[PDB]
RNA sequence: UCAGGGUUCGAUUCCGGAGAGGGAGCCUGAGAAACGGCUACCACAUCCAAGGAAGGCAGCAGGCGCGCAAAUUACCCACUCCCGACCCGGGGAGGUAGUGACGAAAAAUAACAAUACAGGACUCUUUCGAGGCCCUGUAAUUGGAAUGAGUCCACUUUAAAUCCUUUAACGAGGAUCCAUUGGAGGGCAAGUCUGGUCGCAGCAGCCGCGGUAAUUCCAGCUCCAAUAGCGUAUAUUAAAGUU
RNA sequence: CGGGAAACCAAAGUCUUUGGGUUCCGGGGGGAGUAUGGUUGCAAAGCUGAAACUUAAAGGAAUUGACGGAAGGGCACCACC
RNA sequence: GAAGACGGUCGAACUUGACUAUCUAGAGGAAGUAAAAGUCGUAACAAGGUUUCCGUAGGUGAACCUGCGGAAGGAUCAUUA
RNA sequence: CAACAAAUGUUUC
């Protein structure tokens, strides 16, 4: 039964500076509260915190080697780092927008398959969207790097083919019942 | 730098520290439970209590109002406790022999603003909600 | 729309004692408005307010005169005994 | 010291003429607002170099 | 609660200890100073045909009292395990549903063109003027493009059900399938407003506002902030190098 | 040199680059050196020493006026002579 | 091999005093406090017209006055013989 | 050359 937070406020709270670049965050990314963007610099903090320990330890020793080396693999799987990085020195030097880049919502507008960070969301948490054999209904998800390739619109939704639409299918009953016959 | 440095000397630092911790009002208050011995609420943070009379008060200067509020037997400890009445007219709200719910200013038990000598606020009468009272949501019940 | 009052005896510093014609002496304060240019006295006319507190005190909103006085038969407030 | 009245209690709130509530619009749900906030305070939003301007301003 | 040092709490899902109205004693048994054993007194309460007689929810529900404060007088031994003569019975242990904004996770209440327009970097032109990409609104309605929230054959869940996670048939043109709660004088994010009042009512943790052009009130309008949450009170902590 | 808020300070220096030894007292201002118990005192009093409540400044230093029955001061029959 | 029963031990409980701790009623009395725009005096920020203040004692409507020893945080960092 | 009195009191501002 054990649980956790997943978000943390800024020690402060009005200081335009800081609410400007989160209402940007929040536009380019789709995004939908500043919890939706606190959630996200408490994310960074945490592994940027992880990232600082390990790199005061010294380098060989086997608890910086075997957790290091893991933290690397892990942020490299989601893709959100890269090799060079890849080593701690470079993820002290990292930032937001990196993981923001990799959830659904950006991807289905940045392969044409919504044209809208907007559509994008409203399509993901409507059913119309698998990775892979699945449908995933997050747009909060985490897109992992040979994941990529395996997003598409979901077999039936009718993109996606299967009939039209609850409303679409309403329309060819609307042309039916008064202009065929009574 | 007052204060040994020796690497003995841990007891004369650590009792030093304890003898003067007391003058921190906070940590006095703490250590004598204060709030269980001389304070009306018991060391609680509301407190129920029958309304006995309806005063107004007269604020301090520079201000100058007449300020509403009630004296109330609070039934825990049958202390007499005098409590602000606040938004306009919502003395309305309370008639003598009332019951009432009621809480501390937010000033750590100091008296607020040009209100003199009350410490408390009316929260609940109707067992029903002043600003719900106040708004009109909810009624005086009867 | 209340009575009137009469002064009977100075405390000072936003403090005076006054009588009420019904025969209610209590302490009233001065009013901010007419404490501006009034300075209540021990033998005048005077207007306290006073609302739902008993009444045991009021506050003094208005001063009154005294050549007005021998009207005040006309006021229609002090009986032929004033 | 007290003495004095209520009479007055409550006069403003009972003075104030009630207003309609008129009406009009429904503004938007989550994230779409914030869309729209962030569109018309930041790209709307270009902004003058006006020695700037206002959020809650009348002429 | 996070610099680091520290600072505070711990009855409460485990461990060790303690008690079953208060006190004391004892039987049995390998194990008990046992109270869903007994026995006395002490305090309480109950039945009675008045001589008698029977009792202890700090077990599970529920109820009174208390208070700032806390759920069903519901289903099952199928899971997890336990006990017994026991594969087979029995378990308010325990599971299971109901109540449940402690609090924590996911995150709906509407996306895309088009006209239509309103606009800006770009180019061309001596200028006027025109083109133009990136588009955002804002209506005008369109126009096609959509999904569960509800509802519901069927099916799943499971001891049997519920809900979830599953779905035929239904379910989005806004007047909605209708989002809130505080703030907009300073700190402090946001009215050099309009009506009303005139140091009155009220506001105001603090500084301070209101005494007739009130950006602090009271209301609207408008705007801000946090957002299925937000305000308020309080213990305590951070801030506090004010221990 | 350097310290300190400055006035000042060769110590009040070597203090954020915060660490030579040791001892004592203070944590906003009032309530108060008061209440209360202990102790010492012939007595007068002394030592130890709260709270309730009260209140948003108490206070320090420097700067400048205003003002003085402070010093050198002046100037004018709106001053005296 | 029971009731019962001799005497003992543990000892609940009960009755009366003592002891210690904690809490709490109270006629009235006297402080302090708020505080504050009141009454009577002028006690002591400009030498406040009696320089101020400390210790202490006596005394006074009341601020306060006064002696004895201190201090300048004073109104003198000087005295020029 | 040295030395020398004096009370109280109304408003937002």
């Amino acid at each position: 039964w054990v649980c956790r937070k997943t978000y943390v406020t800024p020690r402060r709270p009005f200081e335009k500076s800081r609410l400007d670049q989160e209402l940007k965050l929040i536009g380019e990314y789709g995004l939908r509260n500043k919890r939706e963007v606190w959630r996200v610099k408490f994310t960074l903090a945490k592994i940027r915190k992880a990232a600082r320990e390990l790199l005061t330890l010294d380098e060989k020793d086997p608890r910086r080697l075997f957790e290091g080396n893991a933290l690397l693999r892990r942020l490299v799987r989601i893709g959100v780092l890269d090799e060079g990085k890849m080593k701690l020195d470079y993820i002290l030097g990292l930032k937001i927008e990196d993981f923001l880049e990799r959830r659904l919502q950006t991807q289905v507008f940045k392969l044409g398959l919504a044209k809208s960070i907007h559509h994008a969301r409203v399509l993901i948490r409507q059913r119309h969207i698998r990775v892979r054999k699945q449908v995933v209904n997050i747009p909060s998800f985490i897109v992992r790097l040979d994941s990529q390739k395996h997003i598409d619109f979901s077999l039936r939704s009718p993109y996606g083919g299967g009939r039209p639409g609850r409303v679409k299918r309403k329309n060819a009953k609307k042309g039916q019942g008064g202009a065929g016959a009574g | 730098m007052g204060k040994c440095r020796g690497l003995r000397t841990a007891r004369k630092l650590r009792s030093h520290r304890r003898d003067q911790k007391w003058h921190d009002k906070q940590y006095k208050k703490a250590h004598l439970g204060t709030a269980l011995k001389a304070n009306p609420f018991g060391g609680a943070s509301h407190a129920k209590g029958i309304v006995l009379e309806k005063v107004g008060v007269e604020a301090k200067q520079p201000n100058s109002a007449i300020r509403k509020c009630v004296r109330v037997q609070l039934i825990k400890n049958g202390k007499k406790i005098t409590a602000f009445v606040p938004n306009d007219g919502c003395l309305n709200f309370i008639e003598e022999n009332d019951e009432v719910l009621v809480a501390g200013f937010g000033r750590k038990g100091h008296a607020v603003g040009d209100i003199p000598g009350v410490r408390f606020k009316v929260v609940k009468v109707a067992n029903v909600s002043l600003l719900a009272l106040y708004k009109g949501k909810k009624e005086r019940p009867r | 729309g209340q009575e009137y009052a009469q002064v009977i005896k100075m405390l000072g510093n936003g403090r005076l004692e006054a009588m009420c014609f019904d025969g209610v002496k209590r302490l009233c304060h001065i009013r901010g408005k007419l404490r501006k240019k009034v300075w209540i006295n021990t033998s005048d006319i005077i207007l306290v307010g006073l609302r739902d507190y008993q009444d045991n005190k009021a506050d003094v909103i208005l001063k009154y005169n005294a050549d007005e006085a021998r009207s005040l038969k006309a006021y229609g407030e002090l009986p032929e005994h004033a | 010291k007290v003495h004095g009245s209520l009479a007055r209690v409550g006069k403003v709130r009972g003075q104030t003429l009630k207003v309609a509530k008129q009406e009009k619009k429904k503004k938007r749900t989550g994230r779409a607002k914030r869309r729209m906030q962030y569109n018309r305070r930041f790209v709307n939003v270009v902004p003058t170099f006006g020695k700037k301007k206002g959020p809650n301003a009348n002429s």
